[PDB]
């Protein structure tokens, strides 16, 4: 991605301050809460009936950190999200049947979680760079769909 | 909102569709699967091969539902509430997908009703499908 | 479809914005222009520069229409007809842009009302901006 | 635009049959009739008050022909949409201020127009190839926006 270096530097720096555990559970929980139809893939997590039920859910929370974990590595390969997510791309496609529109929804949730977290520091320009990242990630993850 | 003209346009084009509705439904779905392959993530359980009976069977179902919305053009929220419930709560199809099928249905009709598919009818039809899609996703959250 | 909780949720959130609403409006615009540069095609006559007086001016107007929608949660269509008219017949902003500005306002709120920007509140504001978007684009065709 | 070769012959084969002049006036007039907010760019074109005012409007027809002619030339450079359209990209951005979403609408209208014209001949796989082409052209046109 057409991340500019001041852009790439901007991403990297905030990212470094991220508690993946927490940001990953928060991101996945908020997705399930704001866009309830995304719950369709997580029936097995249990109870998602309420925002508290969702936010509290340990596996939502454990799947949130694993998803952010994977995201976090892609940030090492910004250069190449595509080859960095190819296998995850096929997986999401061939085994999980996840519509890639979900990746977009998670991306935007993530940006809201980061602003929430970093307030002040998650400036328009830093948001612009992350927007480009989350869009890049969604595209690399959707790339192997067929 | 559907104007009187829109409604006239839609009853007219749908009238001509007539007996072919199912076959157009099944073609609209194939078009969709082929042009927007991500829509296939919702039919992992279907035989999505050309001439798949699951597809032919699903096309009629979709075509019947649209025929029913046309039949109740003045009460679609209610005519389709069961299908809104279905899609809101069980299927949980992401909303963007409705635009993709709408578009493939418009293409299908264009491909089959050249004399009817005038600019004004095309305008009415798009507004209709957008209305049906809005109805189907109205209970999502 | 704004539930009772939603409305209470937005009234709350909106409630804490209070005199910073014009500020958050201008910030939300700024974020949109930087994150989604295509949105700038609607403001060629604006000085889109950082902390531009037009951008602040506009931020306030938009922030004031949201406040009004919040006050009239119950009667948006009405509360905002002038504004749907305006956008439908004169501005003619493409409807995809409403999603971008709504996102930028959610991001603006979260960044500033962290306590209050709860998973539930967040869900409520998203639905809220979505229906405002809907109202504003209802008369397009 | 990464099209199978099988996808570009298909594209190329059909295209071979289009009357650009006429299809360009039809796709542009339909755009303005079906998505009337797109009339915002053509105030100077006169009367677009009704479907016949739009469709038979000689400036709509004349513009339709230049738009499709430009599209038509992109079809010869599938391999390099983005270069092919760069100066048009910048013009639409910097001078005309066209939101690129308009390019996507026109691409969809265009697909409906080819279907209207070719009927049966516009098969599902021919449509899938044109879907990629018009998406490729909208992306090339949106490429230099900033
Ligand atoms: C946005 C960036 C995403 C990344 C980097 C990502 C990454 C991952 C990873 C690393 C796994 C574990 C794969 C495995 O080891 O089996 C996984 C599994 C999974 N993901 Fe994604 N994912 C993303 C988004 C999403 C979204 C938005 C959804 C649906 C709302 C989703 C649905 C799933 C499901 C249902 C599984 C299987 C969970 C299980 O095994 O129970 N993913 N994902
Ligand atoms: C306005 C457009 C649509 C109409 C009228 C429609 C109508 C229907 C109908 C009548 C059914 C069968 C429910 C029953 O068993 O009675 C159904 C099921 C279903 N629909 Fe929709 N639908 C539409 C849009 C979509 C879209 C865009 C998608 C995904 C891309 C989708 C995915 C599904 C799936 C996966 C099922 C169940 C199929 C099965 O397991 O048999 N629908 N729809
Ligand atoms: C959240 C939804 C929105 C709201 C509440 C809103 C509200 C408003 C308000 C209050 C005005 C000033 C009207 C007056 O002069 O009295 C306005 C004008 C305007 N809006 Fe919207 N708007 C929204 C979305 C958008 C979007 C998404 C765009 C485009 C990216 C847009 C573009 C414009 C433009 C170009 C003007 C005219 C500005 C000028 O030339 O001064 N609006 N809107
Ligand atoms: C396939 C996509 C398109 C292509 C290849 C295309 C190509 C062209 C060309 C060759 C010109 C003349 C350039 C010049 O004057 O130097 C032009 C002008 C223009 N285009 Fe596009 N265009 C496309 C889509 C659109 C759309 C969808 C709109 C808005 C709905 C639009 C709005 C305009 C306007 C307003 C002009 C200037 C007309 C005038 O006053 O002379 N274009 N375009
Ligand atoms: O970032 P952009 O300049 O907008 O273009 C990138 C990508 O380039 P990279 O692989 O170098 O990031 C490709 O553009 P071209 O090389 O064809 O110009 C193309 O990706 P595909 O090869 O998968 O098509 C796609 O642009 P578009 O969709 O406009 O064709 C887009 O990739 P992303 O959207 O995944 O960033």
């Amino acid at each position: 991605v057409h991340l500019t270096p001041e852009e790439k530097s901007a991403v990297t720096a905030l990212w470094g301050k991220v508690n993946v555990d927490e940001v990953g559970g928060e991101a996945l929980g908020r997705l399930l809460v704001v866009y309830p139809w995304t719950q369709r893939f997580f029936e097995s997590f249990g109870d998602l009936s309420t925002p508290d039920a969702v936010m509290g859910n340990p596996k939502v929370k454990a799947h949130g950190k694993k998803v952010l974990g994977a995201f976090s590595d892609g940030l090492a390969h910004l250069d190449n999200l595509k080859g960095t997510f190819a296998t995850l791309s096929e997986l999401h496609c061939d085994k999980l049947h996840v519509d890639p529109e979900n990746f977009r929804l998670l991306g935007n949730v993530l940006v809201c979680v980061l602003a929430h977290h970093f307030g002040k520091e998650f400036t328009p320009p830093v948001q612009a760079a992350y927007q480009k990242v989350v869009a890049g990630v969604a595209n690399a993850l959707a790339h192997k769909y067929h | 909102v559907l104007s009187p003209a829109d409604k006239t346009n839609v009853k007219a084009a749908w009238g001509k569709v007539g007996a072919h509705a199912g076959e157009y439904g099944a073609e609209a779905l194939e078009r969709m699967f082929l042009s927007f392959p991500t829509t296939k993530t919702y039919f992992p359980h279907f035989d999505l091969s050309h001439g798949s009976a699951q597809v032919k069977g699903h096309g009629k179902k979709v075509a019947d539902a649209l025929t029913n919305a046309v039949a109740h053009v003045d009460d679609m929220p209610n005519a389709l509430s069961a299908l809104s419930d279905l899609h809101a709560h069980k299927l949980r199809v992401d909303p963007v997908n409705f635009k993709l099928l709408s578009h493939c249905l418009l293409v299908t009709l264009a491909a089959h009703l050249p004399a009817e598919f005038t600019p004004a009818v095309h305008a009415s039809l798009d507004k209709f499908l957008a209305s049906v899609s809005t109805v189907l996703t109205s209970k999502y959250r």
